[PDB]
């Protein structure tokens, strides 16, 4: 019977192109976004033009 | 549990057929048991004497005779040490052992064998 | 493989016991459990445990279960015991023997060479 | 800067196949054997003959 070492850098290299995140201790921040915003002008005016 | 037991003393004249029985414990079927016999001269580091599973199965000292037989009677689980050609240097005290579910030796008390004369 | 055996003379109660064995005609490391079993003054065979040759697991008595340390070293060639907290009863005879524990051949599943044995007393000193 | 993680059960699975010599005591015991002997059977003789 034979164990087959350790699998960490064995997926390493098979998770190449997947994104990566660092976490810091439970709020785990992201390296990524595609965020499509829709944003109101209504109330922006310049502080100004007086 | 899981202790093996069998008489103290047994004796029998030179030339009859001696039989050295090993009752288990009731927690295990010998029919499955590989039972394994030691043979210890007085103060001689106890030997390897007989390993039996089966009539097909066994497995004996590296110098014992033919003699030695082993037998199993699976009614009230009790393996057997038998000596056909009882010599005078067949006096020793002979013990058996089998094991539990988790691989732990299980030694027997064993009987002081006596040649008579 | 003919395993010699040695050890102190005596030791006094409630004190580390250590015997040391040397195998001295097999390799270490290459497989089959290597143990320790005792028969007190003329009583019946009782067993303290083995280590495995290759891995080095220790498996132990359920009653010897917080008193005893079996160690191994391949470099000499040797394994040992330590028998800790020693009592009264714990004068014995042992001996360090070899055991199969993989094999195909359940001959060798038993205790098939044995050592020549050492006897310990736990008596005081004169 | 990160490093790669360990490589035991990377390299484990690449030499699939290839030939083993597990055995050790300081001296590498092999496990595969294709030697070809040729054998003189000048000098021997039948035992029960006489």
């Amino acid at each position: 019977v034979v164990v087959l070492g350790s699998q960490e850098g064995a997926v390493h290299t098979a998770l190449a192109g997947a994104l990566e995140a660092e976490m810091d201790g439970a709020k785990g921040r992201l390296s990524s976004g595609h965020l499509k915003c829709r944003l109101k002008m209504d109330k922006l005016r310049l502080k100004g033009v007086s | 549990q899981s202790v093996l037991t069998q008489p103290p003393s047994l004796s029998a004249s030179p030339g009859a057929s001696a039989r050295l029985p090993c009752t288990l414990s009731s927690d295990l079927s010998v029919g499955s048991k590989n039972m394994y016999w030691y043979q210890q001269k007085p103060g001689s580091a106890p030997r390897l004497f007989l390993y039996y599973y089966s009539d097909s199965d066994k497995q004996l000292g590296p110098g014992v005779p033919n003699r030695v037989s082993g037998s199993k009677e699976t009614s009230s689980n009790t393996a057997f040490l038998l000596i056909s050609g009882l010599q005078p240097e067949d006096e020793a005290d002979y013990y058996c052992q089998v094991y539990d579910g988790s691989a732990n030796d299980v030694f027997g008390s064993g009987t002081k064998l006596t040649v008579l004369g | 493989v003919q395993l010699q055996e040695s050890g102190p003379g005596l030791v006094k109660p409630s004190e580390t016991l250590s015997l040391t064995c040397a195998v001295s005609g097999y390799s270490i490391s290459s497989g089959y459990y290597w143990g320790w079993i005792r028969q007190p003054p003329g009583k019946g065979l009782e067993y303290i445990g083995y280590i495995s040759g290759s891995s080095g697991s220790t498996y132990y008595n359920p009653s010897l279960k917080s008193r005893v340390t079996i160690s191994k070293d391949t470099s000499k060639n040797q394994f040992s015991l330590k028998l800790s907290s020693v009592t009264a009863a714990d004068t014995a005879v042992y001996y360090c023997a070899r055991r199969d524990r993989v094999g195909s051949y359940p001959y060798y599943y038993g205790l098939d060479s044995w050592g020549q044995g050492v006897l310990v007393t736990v008596s005081s000193a004169s």
